[PDB]
């Protein structure tokens, strides 16, 4: 696919709106991907996955904390995907607080 | 430990001192024992005055046990609304900044230097949604060669009792808020008899989390905070050895974090807790949304009387139906609190019950609970 | 064949541990929303774009719908 409809499709994943019902949606998505077309950020996963387990350190669940650990290790033994960074950047960022994870089902 | 004795003075301390001179006839032990003596006994006499061990083992108590109990209720009331807001205001220097002219307020300055150049706020890290008490422990760093003696470990173990008790402290002076808004509203609330039921209906909640946490801070005064203390005093006095030292503070970690519900098997009993520090703050909400709106009408009277010097009959009548909603609302406010406070206490079985059967024993009192009521 | 059926399982066991991932740290996305901002960022795209569109896109149906 091109980026530019593929950022259609996620509009209208996120929000329940068509791709023809509105467009201004689109537009911003356009207005911020647009001259940051290509990529230009640096990576340091190694500092993020440091930061990751401090955090899960602070849930005061110590064991999950290292399951994360091993779970981590699992995306470099593969490693058939483009930068490890990207995806765990972006979904770090999006964080609530589940105050100290009232459950967790482990697999 | 002999020659890692003398080379451990020698390196680290910087204090350069020969002090030191049928098996084999039994030629080693008489040499040993006086060698055992004389170079461990003269490395505690350096470090317990020169480097002042001794003051520094006193405050690692009053601060990140949070044994000083002035420090922290100052700290707190002047440091509520910054860390209400999120982190991602936060930022540390301030913080610090505040501290040091608010230790110069309030009676902490006459303190040793050491122990106030060791104090700094200590963030976590920010990440979106938390809140400020969140990230915030004081970090209490120490260097030297007593640092040997102090690990970074034991100072990982004593944030996280730290939290737990910084919750119970934040949480307590709540509850204090609550009796604070019970007493300098209700003597405004003189004007209107109509109010006594619901009045009353707040009270009895107030004073049944008081017989909870009042109760709950004698228990950790004195069975986790002076028991432990007492048994460490003793080892430190009883020590000829500097690994005595380790060996025994590593065991009065040991006992806190496990008098504290921060283990493996006490994490139920901790978020049934939760429970508890959650409706704490819910009734923060409930009082003052009754305050709010119970007062702005006669002020309004008031001021319509002065006009005449059946309007306010309306208002009669959204006062006469909201009443028992606000009620209503409350009551089950009060019968899902019955219910986990119950639940917390009938939780507690026999798999070990060290310290926990000690607590219930203070907590249950007149015997309602588990009379059911 | 076997290594473009494992080629063709690779990706499924990641995104089944991103999926892990992603409900421990607490995002409003699921698995098909993953699906998308995995494919995006296998052909690489700033995350910082990223993060601040899915803002406004969840900001945009809590308050204007």
């Amino acid at each position: 696919k091109s980026p530019n409809v593929l950022l259609q499709n996620l509009c209208c994943r996120i929000l329940g709106r068509s791709e023809a019902d509105v467009a201004q949606q689109f537009q911003y998505a356009v207005r911020v991907i647009g001259s940051n077309f290509a990529p230009t950020v640096e990576r340091d996963e190694f500092l993020v996955a440091e930061k990751i387990k401090k955090e899960l350190i602070r849930q005061r669940r110590e064991a999950d904390a290292a399951l994360f650990s091993e779970l981590h290790r699992k995306l470099h033994s593969q490693g058939v995907l483009k930068n490890k960074w990207s995806i765990l950047y972006l979904l770090l960022s999006l964080s609530e607080d589940p105050r100290r994870q009232p459950s967790k089902v482990s697999s | 430990l002999i020659g890692k004795s003398i080379n451990f003075l020698h390196q680290v301390c910087h204090d350069q001192t020969p002090t030191t001179k049928t098996d084999l006839e039994n030629a080693f032990q008489g040499k040993i024992d006086a060698a055992y003596f004389e170079t461990s006994k003269y490395l505690l006499d350096v470090l317990n005055k020169k480097y002042s061990l001794l003051d520094h083992m006193q405050a690692m108590r009053r601060y990140l046990l949070l044994g000083q109990g002035d420090f922290i209720r100052h700290l707190m009331d002047l440091l509520k609304p910054e860390l209400v807001r999120p982190a991602t205001t936060l930022y540390q220097h301030n913080l610090t900044g505040i501290l040091e002219t608010a230790v110069r307020a309030t009676n902490a300055q006459f303190d040793s230097p050491e122990i106030l150049r060791r104090l700094d706020v200590r963030l976590l890290e920010v990440s979106p949604g938390d809140t400020g008490w969140d990230v915030f422990s004081l970090d209490y760093h120490v260097d030297g060669p007593i640092a040997t003696v102090f690990t970074r470990e034991c100072m990982s173990h004593y944030l996280r009792v730290f939290n737990f008790l910084w919750r119970a402290k934040r949480m307590e002076y709540i509850l204090t808020d609550i009796r604070k808004g019970h007493m300098c509203n209700a003597k405004l609330l003189r004007n209107m008899p109509e109010f006594s039921g619901v009045l009353h209906q707040c009270h009895i909640l107030a004073s049944e989390m008081v017989h909870f946490i009042h109760q709950m801070q004698y228990y950790i005064t004195f069975e986790v905070l002076e028991c432990s203390w007492d048994e460490l005093w003793n080892k430190v006095q009883q020590a000829q050895d500097l690994d005595h030292i380790i060996a025994a503070h590593e065991v009065f970690l040991d006992t806190i974090i496990s008098r504290c519900l921060l283990d493996s098997d006490s994490r139920a009993l901790l978020n049934q807790l939760r429970a508890v520090f959650d409706q704490i703050i819910e009734l923060q909400n409930a009082q003052d949304a009754i305050y709010r709106a119970a007062l702005e009408e006669l002020q309004r009277r008031l001021q319509f009387e002065e006009k005449k010097k059946e309007e306010e009959n309306k208002r009669i009548g959204e006062f006469k139906e909201s009443i028992p909603k606000m009620c209503s609302q409350l009551r089950i406010l009060t019968h899902f609190y019955q219910g986990i406070v119950q639940q917390f206490l009938v939780l507690l079985t026999t798999s070990s019950d060290e310290s926990l059967r000690f607590l219930s024993f203070r907590l249950d009192f007149n015997e309602h609970y588990k009379a059911r009521e | 064949a076997a290594a473009a059926a494992a080629n063709l399982n690779a990706v499924r066991e990641t995104m089944d541990v991103l999926l892990e991932i992603s409900r421990i740290l607490n995002t409003g996305l699921d698995m098909e929303t993953l699906s998308i901002c995995v494919r995006l960022c296998e052909q690489g795209i700033n995350p910082e774009a990223l993060s601040s569109v899915i803002k406004e896109l969840r900001k945009a149906t809590e308050a204007l719908k």
